[PDB]
């Protein structure tokens, strides 16, 4: 499955 | 091509802060006025203040509309319209309806954000889902994938596709294979003029 690309920290 | 020049124009970093420190990166498409397209699960986090573009506002600059997308449900793909601003490119007009893509067919992201400025990533298209099921448990209507190299931080960022136009905004990807939100140009023309 993919996720979701918003860049995490 | 004017519109992949127009595109990147439009297309303005994002960043999440908490606490002074920036817990988030990920990119906004300006569509028309002061409405910008962006990932709705970036609301999902916890913080203090969005900066666009390197201007730092609290939710009380902007309002946040979502899309009801009907299905068999929330698109990842959310508006948010900035009370006061800087105009951006109407663009809306390069969306469409009045077609649909085709496996293989080319596809072309555009991203600028504050992990790897500005840049393009190309693959090809694939199909459109009415679906996707994330790794986290979670789920995301309409979406087109496409085989693509994509990475954190490029969810916001417009994806392209003789005549060319605009799909939607990048939302998920992985394993060599990336997805957008589409989004139609008459629910953005309905969006316009509800703004004004």
């Amino acid at each position: 499955a993919p996720a979701k690309q918003l860049l995490n920290f | 091509t004017d519109l992949q020049k127009m595109v990147m124009g439009n297309t303005k970093p994002v960043e999440l802060i908490l606490d002074g420190k920036t817990v988030a990166i990920c990119c906004a498409t300006g569509v028309f006025g002061t409405a910008y397209l962006v990932p709705r699960h970036l609301f999902a986090e916890k913080y203090d203040k969005i900066m666009l573009d390197g201007r730092a506002m609290t939710d009380s600059d902007y309002r946040v509309f979502e899309f009801e997308i009907k299905v068999k449900m929330l698109s990842d793909a959310a508006l948010m319209v900035l009370h006061r601003g800087n105009k951006v490119r109407d663009i809306t007009k390069h969306f469409r309806d009045t077609a649909r893509m085709k496996k293989g067919t080319p596809v072309v992201g555009v991203v600028n954000n504050a992990d790897v400025g500005r840049l393009i990533f190309s693959g090809e298209a694939l199909t459109y889902k009415d679906i996707v099921v994330l790794m986290d448990g979670d789920t995301m209507p309409g979406l087109f994938a496409y085989k693509a190299a994509t990475r954190a931080g490029y969810a916001g960022g417009a994806v392209l596709a003789a005549d060319t136009f605009i799909v939607g905004t990048h939302s998920a990807g992985g394993n060599g294979v990336g997805y957008c939100s589409c989004v139609s140009r008459s629910m953005l023309q309905k969006m316009k003029a509800h703004v004004d």
